[PDB]
RNA sequence: AGGAUAGUGGCCUACCAUGGUUUCAACGGGUAACGGGGAAUAAGGGUUCGAUUCCGGAGAGGGAGCCUGAGAAACGGCUACCACAUCCAAGGAAGGCAGCAGGCGCGCAAAUUACCCAAUCCCGACACGGGGAGGUAGUGACAAUAAAUAACGAUACAGGUUGUAAUUGGAAUGAGUACAAUGUAAAUACCUUAACGAGGAACAAUUGGAGGGCAAGUCUGGUGCCAGCAGCCGCGGUAAUUCCAGCUCCAAAAGCGUAUAUUAAAGUUGUUGCAGUUAAAAAGCUCGUAGUUGAACCUUGGGCUUGGCUGG
């Protein structure tokens, strides 16, 4: 038959499911980004897990090894690119030192209220997924959509919106139309 | 069991002739040819995948029915026939000569050539003996049998194939300081001059091989294929990037300054 | 020297003591002389199904007071007779003498659980429905 | 043991409607009220914090 | 409503006697434009015969107001209608669809036709006979 | 030495020697055993699995023997026997789904007797025919990805310039439905998109729990060592934080629980890395072959010249 077609998990669960400390921690953290559940956090501590793993392998090499110093680069570029490492700190070691909420600060979610398009986090949700806001000139309704640097300032409304120059809405067009 | 196999996997295909995965079950299978299955591009692959004249397999057909493609001065109608390296592909329709030459990445470079250089060929001689009625002959890379060759031609010579008569116009002894391309293994597609041959009767004679930034390798000697008199003096062209193997920071470096 | 021998020739003698010193673990044994296949009345399933030959009650073991209600089976796959506990508050009454009942294990694995004494399968299905779907008046026996 | 007795407490438990009661709101608006329910207006008696106090 | 086509990856392919290139439209306020009318388009922009135009393949990006697909220009009606698939010809009304029965039916027959050796008058005309 | 084979060879025959394997486990037995690439889990070392998308092998109900052919000991080829089994005018004849779909049975356990050669490729005398190979759709909570079930104002209050708790608004949108176009061999669906499509936005989220482990009640009613719960410890004998319910709350959520196996936890299989006085465990004591393991010692120091890379 056909070839198979590779697909992967994107989270772990927790090993104690029951725990006050990381019970309060992750709602306390879904709470500020409007995250829909859990599994949302689960999902960047995952991600956030292996590339610290990556990280660790490399650091384990010696220095002007040409593994490290080639995927070393790559992946620091990488995360300088979707503005999750800052730009004075390329150097493999402040790779470990990131953090979940650094990941949560670039969802277009995030971006979007910060950048005043919405006026609460939760808005900032509804309009993603209502096909209000575009990045560059392509509509994103993806709220986990990672904003990289250079799409930090084409993030706005799309063009075809109600709240962006198009015509008016399923509901306002029934009220102004009777 | 009970006989030849006439099916080829998708998954099971030459990764040079760089299939995807999802597009089918299966992938051409070269017929019987001058070249070995593993080591050859059947015309479907590179006129579909390469140079992405015909959209599918039926298209393919179609275009070599009407006597359009020549493979050595000679129209080939099937569709997996097996092309080779320095099998010379002639399209007289698009004015276009191809020239099957490895490039450095392993794969069969897309070579336009000359028509004067697509007049002739490269043959590695494999063995030389005696026919019937003792007549000498000498078997290429290729399959090809050619009668009456100098006296001096041995294994492992390169010969040079007039490809519209079948004859030898010259040819190049195998020693030291001979330029190289290897046809085989990881190294294949890299060009370089034979440095030192180191002999193991009864094993795998290997050849040390410089590249011109003086990088060292050694292969066997079955994947050694005598292209040049000298450095710097190939009797083909040779594809773009001259057979030098970048290392993978080297290629990104070399890739932001292209682009900027 | 620790009791073991460290020689770097001396790996036959660790690959074999560490062979016979696994059948002391009853996990390792029971694996390799297959006794799930050959003397566990589900053959080493996970479920069974069989017909109901009586309901039973069932006095727990002390110091608990009680009348657990289960049932005898009669395993079709195999033919063999186990006591299956019926859970839920009256749920007895959804089950009846010559009914064909799907069986699984209390989860402590080939041991009996709790103090009902003598009883390592429970009842799962009867009739073909769920008995949580008859006790929460989800569905209805087929009768 | 007899079986006479089977379902005695839940056949003779009194029967009571389950009140009806506003939807509960469902997904990323959940875990918005859990959030301010929990961190935004406390209701921590000096020090004491409860999930479901009962009437005392 | 202004629809904007653009031609990239053109290939010029006198072994198959046409042009092949990606197409690009832009079609702001429009759900997407029909084949018929990109055809239509084409053959203006490119001074080509209608019917030496075939396109195919189209998809609409995510959002709307852009669609991709692949088209090819033929160098005459009578190179299209010799290269092009029968069932784009019959899409373009270049062509009739052929009728033919059903797949099991044209099995079922050829598998009753292999119990008959001869010909089939011959075998009704024995079968006669047979039973007269 | 011959015969046979496409050919080597005790492959077979004649004659002749008495050899060949084995505690470094031969031989025999078991395997709920096709092998491998690989899969699960994993700090490291490991443990378990691999019928199953690729490669190799074997088989076509069980054996055996063959024809044709380059290639078969072929089974959608034949011959015979055994076991099943079909039609019969009783003389005879015809079989092989571990191909696709489908049926019975078995069971804890697994989908349509659908469309097509348009793609991938294969076969043929072949640009044209054929392909249940293959592709397309149907069923499909096996697993995997993304991701709705609401958002924002005003009053009224409480509250510390703003977070809510309620009753008051106007916006937004896709689930769904649909002109149409796209998609496709033709369709379906997706993607686009006219018109329709949300206040209890009834367009109503579930599955398990609330003594401990383990997050969340010492609330109310019922029963009274009964009914039942409870993986374990335990609860229940008239104010039960544990049963049956209502309320409230907790956890994960389009998923959640249960059973079984397996991995981690397990340094409870220990090579890394266990324990053996008394918790289980030093043979009663010596000898001893294989195995394992075995003291030290043989060109060291010195001198001169030079290449490269790290710091400056």
């Amino acid at each position: 038959p056909r070839a198979p077609r590779t697909y992967s998990k994107t989270y772990s669960v927790p090993k104690r499911p029951y725990e006050s400390a990381r019970l309060d921690a992750e709602l306390k953290l879904a709470g500020e980004y409007g995250l829909k559940n859990k599994r949302e956090i689960y999902r960047i501590g995952f991600q956030l897990s292996k590339i610290r793993r990556a990280a660790r392998d490399l650091l384990t090499r010696d220095e002007k090894d040409p593994k490290r110093l080639f995927e070393g680069n790559a992946l620091i570029r990488r995360l300088v690119r979707i503005g999750v490492l800052s730009e004075d700190k390329m150097k493999l070691d402040y790779v470990l030192a990131l953090k979940p909420e650094d990941f949560l600060e670039r969802r277009l979610q995030t971006q979007v209220f910060k950048l005043g398009l919405a006026r609460s986090i939760h808005h900032a949700r509804v309009l993603i997924t209502q096909r209000h806001i575009a990045v560059g000139k392509q509509i994103v309704n993806i709220p986990s959509f990672t904003v990289r640097l250079d799409s930090q300032k084409h993030i706005d409304f799309a063009h075809n919106s109600p709240y962006g120059g198009g015509r008016a809405g399923r509901v306002k067009r029934k009220n102004q139309g009777k | 069991a009970r006989g030849p196999k006439k099916h080829l996997k998708r998954l099971a295909a030459p990764s040079h002739w760089m299939l995807d995965k999802l597009s089918g079950t299966y992938a051409p299978r070269p017929s019987a040819g001058p070249h070995k299955l593993r080591e050859s591009l059947p015309l479907v692959v590179f006129l579909r995948n390469r140079l992405k004249y015909a959209l599918n397999g039926r298209e393919v057909k179609a275009i070599m029915m009407q006597q359009h493609v020549q493979v050595d001065g000679k129209v080939r109608t099937d569709t997996t026939y097996p092309a080779g390296f320095m099998d010379v592909i002639t399209l007289e329709a698009t004015n276009e000569h191809f020239r099957l030459v490895y490039d450095v990445k392993g794969k069969f470079a897309v070579h336009r050539i000359s028509a004067e250089e697509a007049a002739y060929k490269l043959g590695k001689v494999k063995k030389v003996q005696l026919g019937k009625k003792g007549v000498p002959y000498v078997v290429t890379h290729d399959g090809r049998t050619i009668r009456y060759p100098d006296p001096l031609i041995r294994a492992n010579d390169t010969v040079k194939i007039d490809l519209a008569t079948g004859k030898i116009d010259d040819f190049i002894k195998f020693d030291t300081g001979r330029l190289v391309m290897v046809t085989g293994g990881r190294n294949l597609g890299r060009v370089g001059v034979i440095v030192h041959r180191e002999k193991h009767e009864g094993g795998f004679d290997l050849v040390h091989i410089k590249d011109a930034l003086e990088n060292t390798f050694v292969t066997r000697l079955s994947n050694v294929f005598v292209i040049g008199t000298e450095a710097g003096k190939p009797w083909v062209s040779l594809p773009k990037g001259k057979g030098i193997k970048l290392s993978i920071s080297e290629e990104r470096d070399r890739r932001r300054a292209q682009q900027g | 020297g620790k009791g073991k021998p460290r020689g770097l020739n001396s790996a036959r003698k660790l690959r074999v003591h560490r062979r016979n010193n696994r059948w002391a673990d009853q996990a390792y044994k029971a694996r390799l002389l297959g006794t799930a296949f050959k003397s566990s009345p589900f053959g080493g399933s996970s479920h069974a199904k069989g017909i109901v030959l009586e309901k039973i009650g069932i006095e727990s073991k002390q110091p608990n007071s009680a009348i657990r209600k289960c049932v005898r089976v009669q395993l079709i796959k195999n033919g063999k007779k186990v006591t299956a506990f019926v859970p839920n508050d009256g749920c007895l009454n959804f089950v009846d003498e010559n009914d064909e009942v799907l069986l699984a294990g209390f989860g402590r694995r080939g041991k009996a659980k709790g103090d009902i004494p003598g009883v390592r399968f429970k009842v799962v299905k009867v009739s073909g429905v769920s008995l949580l779907a008859l006790w929460k008046e989800k569905k209805e026996k087929p009768r | 043991g007899s079986l006479a007795r089977a379902g005695k407490v839940k056949s003779q438990t009194p029967k009571v409607e389950k009140q009806e009661k506003p939807k509960k709101p469902q997904g990323r608006a959940y875990m918005r009220l859990l959030y301010t329910r929990r961190f935004v207006n406390v209701t921590l008696t000096n020090g004491k914090r409860k999930m479901n106090p009962s009437p005392a | 409503d202004a629809v904007t086509i653009r031609t990239r990856k053109v290939i010029s392919n006198p072994l198959l006697a046409r042009r092949q290139f990606v197409i690009d439209v832009l079609h702001p306020n429009r759900a997407n434009v029909s084949k018929d009318e990109l055809r239509e388009k084409l053959a203006e922009i490119y001074k080509a015969e209608k019917d030496a135009v075939s396109v195919f393949g189209f998809r609409t990006q995510f959002g709307g107001g852009k669609s991709t697909g692949f088209g090819l220009i033929y160098q005459s009606v009578a190179d299209a209608k010799r290269f092009e698939p029968a069932y784009r010809l019959v899409r373009y009304g270049l062509a009739e669809k052929v009728e033919k029965a059903s797949r099991q039916q044209r099995k079922q027959k050829k598998n009753r036709d292999k119990k008959i050796f001869g010909t089939q008058r011959r075998a009704q005309k024995r079968a006669a006979r047979r039973n007269a």
